[PDB]
């Protein structure tokens, strides 16, 4: 995998920036998945130096490789909510020593476009798990100290608009958007 | 633009196919990719140029194009292969990359199985914990200040959900009531 970094929120009309560190490649490229929805290019850039985008994002991608710098990046420019989606980074190799086929994808960041604050996470304990309570934006992680028979749930959405989950073992919490560990 | 059935599905040690309908400057011109995708996390290529696997693909997974239609096939399937499969290619009127709209692949032959609960009561404010795991198919009924998530799929493709109650610590005994196919387990 490659590893994919930028924040994961966004305000409206503003840029959203990502980057992947890669070493090498022939093509790399942008797609993303709105929440519950299939796979969408956004734009790719050739090693030639050719450059071609999804034309509905208008002008609005940027994309560009510094492969002297291992890297390769993303801006978004004037985003709405349309634009909350999980992005990924893909560079695609093809065959190359003996290895075939060779495409490597991003681990994937959630942005989300939002006028809302970050909040971190007010974490209790359940007596077992944890609580952790009215957080914006997603997502959480949790760990322990302990990887068998840990179940961690989907958030839900409270009218407050804020998030909550529990993680239950038969706590590590992590709040990257607002910088918080529990 | 790439057109796929939004659903298949198939059974344990047995084949499934996954059709992708484009056109003359994708399909008909051009290579076809195959992608699997588990439910949050990247998608992953089991076949390029029409029929190649990636090194690593198992080869219980084979592809194939004919003029402007192509097809996924998976033999000896597993309850692991349940995925969304993705077909991609190049466009040549377009200069675009395009993706087909996904196949969801159910795999069939699980039993049926309760819901695992538990009910934590609070540890400034309460709210009262119910988490439901484990169980399958994928619905339950839940019973001022309630919260219910929608289902979600387990990677063990059972099912999950947490219901929240929210009270001030003056309104806080109190039952949980999961329901499951007609069958209903308090937690108090
Ligand atoms: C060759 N891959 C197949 C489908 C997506 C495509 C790709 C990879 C990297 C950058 N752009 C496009």
């Amino acid at each position: 995998q490659l590893l994919e970094s930028g924040p994961g929120l966004v305000k409206p009309s503003e840029t959203l920036s990502l980057t992947c560190t890669v070493s090498g490649g022939s093509i790399w490229g942008w797609i993303r998945q709105p929440p519950g929805k299939g796979l969408e290019w956004i734009g790719s850039i050739y090693s030639s130096g050719s450059t071609y985008y999804n034309p509905s994002l208008k002008s609005r991608v940027t994309t560009s490789v510094d492969t002297s710098k291992n890297q390769f990046s993303l801006r978004l420019s004037s985003v709405t909510a349309a634009d909350t989606a999980v992005y990924y980074c893909v560079a695609w190799f093809g065959d190359l020593l003996s290895l075939k086929g060779v495409e490597l994808w991003g681990q994937g960041t959630l942005v989300t476009v939002s006028s809302a604050s970050t909040k971190g996470p007010s974490v209790f304990p359940l007596a077992l798990g944890c609580l952790v309570k009215d957080y914006f934006p997603e997502p959480v992680t949790v760990s322990w100290n302990l990887t068998s028979g840990v179940h961690t749930f989907p958030a839900v959405l409270q009218s407050s608009g804020l998030y909550s989950l529990s993680s239950v073992v038969t706590c590590n919490v992590d709040h990257k958007p607002s910088n918080t560990k529990v | 633009e790439l057109t796929q059935p939004p659903s298949a599905s198939g059974t344990p040690g047995q084949r499934v196919t996954i059709s992708c309908s484009g056109s003359s400057s994708n399909i008909g011109s051009n290579y076809v990719y195959w992608y699997q995708q588990l439910p949050g996390t990247a998608p992953k290529l089991l076949i390029y140029r029409n029929n190649q696997r990636p090194s690593g693909v198992p080869d219980r997974f084979s592809g194939s194009k004919s003029g402007t239609s192509a097809s996924l096939a998976i033999s000896g399937l597993r309850s692991e292969d349940e995925a969304d499969y993705y077909c991609a290619a190049w466009d040549d009127s377009l200069s675009a990359w395009v993706f087909g709209g996904g196949t969801q692949l159910d795999i069939l032959g699980q039993p049926k199985a309760a819901p695992s609960v538990t009910l934590f009561p609070p540890s400034p404010k309460a709210t009262l914990v119910c988490l439901i795991s484990d169980f399958y198919p994928g619905a339950v009924t839940v019973a001022a200040g309630v919260e219910t998530t929608t289902p979600s799929k387990q990677s063990n493709n059972k099912y999950a959900a947490s219901s929240y109650l929210s009270l001030t610590p003056e309104q806080w005994s109190y039952s949980c009531q999961v329901t499951h196919e007609g069958s209903t387990v308090e937690k108090t």
